[PDB]
């Protein structure tokens, strides 16, 4: 189903929980022609109250998305969240449909070490 | 809220095409090293566009279209400083150029700019 690459880090001064969508590479082909117009979603379980999307990259399997996205995190609250990342195909007309995810529960994130990390997508 | 953030472009003036340029912006305010950090421009008669995003490592760069090739985006985390190297200019390229905080967003947190005129004069 592919990686992701990206970057997780939190702002103390500001509570900000900063998810950094670098790239993905190695994506499967929803397109006729070989290819995909992939987009990230990105938002916290179990609340779900804001996400974000990527750009739409049209025509690619690698798409660098270069993408920084805030969450507004009480310190207390971080270690309850999940970050999801799921990896869309972009259609004009039909369904979008879901290419792989990966999601980080929050209660294993030390922060302890911000690191720009590989990741095999998931179903 | 970025009611901390101070962002400080220089660099500017004006520019025979073919010419170089290179922008520097001092930041202050917030952990910049945490921060992706991006060049934003305003050309005459045009909305405010992106130009080119670095990641917070220094490690990931992207560019707009136009200026693919030609223009370079640094950062150094050690001194809060993001740089634009824009080579080859070109007259469109005529704009307020601004640094700003984040990836690209239209509302992003921006610097009060620094001028670059390309012209044949
Ligand atoms: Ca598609």
């Amino acid at each position: 189903l592919g990686k992701l690459q990206y970057s997780l880090d939190y702002d103390f001064q500001n509570n900000q929980l900063l998810v950094g969508i670098i790239q993905a590479a190695e994506l499967p082909a929803l397109d006729m022609g070989g290819t995909s117009d992939p987009y990230v979603k990105v938002f916290l379980l179990p609340d779900k109250k804001k996400k974000f999307e990527t750009k739409v990259h049209r025509k690619t399997l690698n798409p660098v998305f270069n993408e920084q996205f805030t969450f507004k995190v009480p310190y207390s609250e971080l270690g309850g969240k999940t970050l999801v990342m799921a990896v869309y195909d972009f259609d004009r007309f039909s369904k979008h449909d879901i290419i792989g995810e990966f999601k980080v529960p929050m209660n294993t994130v030390d922060f302890g070490h911000v690191t720009e990390e590989w990741r095999d997508l998931q179903s | 809220s970025d009611s901390e953030v101070q962002l400080e472009e220089s660099g500017g003036g004006l520019v025979r095409p073919g010419g170089s340029l290179r922008l520097s912006c001092a930041a202050s305010g917030f952990p910049f090293s945490k921060y992706f950090m991006s060049w934003v421009r305003q050309a005459p008669g045009k909305g405010l566009e992106w130009v080119s995003t670095i990641s917070a490592s220094g490690n990931y760069e992207t560019y707009t279209e136009s200026v693919k090739g030609r223009f370079t985006i640094a950062r150094d985390n050690a001194k809060n400083t993001l740089y634009l190297q824009m080579n080859s200019l070109k007259p469109e390229d005529t704009a307020v150029y601004y640094c700003a905080k984040g990836s690209w967003a239209r509302d992003m947190t921006r610097g009060q700019g620094t001028q670059v005129t390309v012209s044949s004069e």
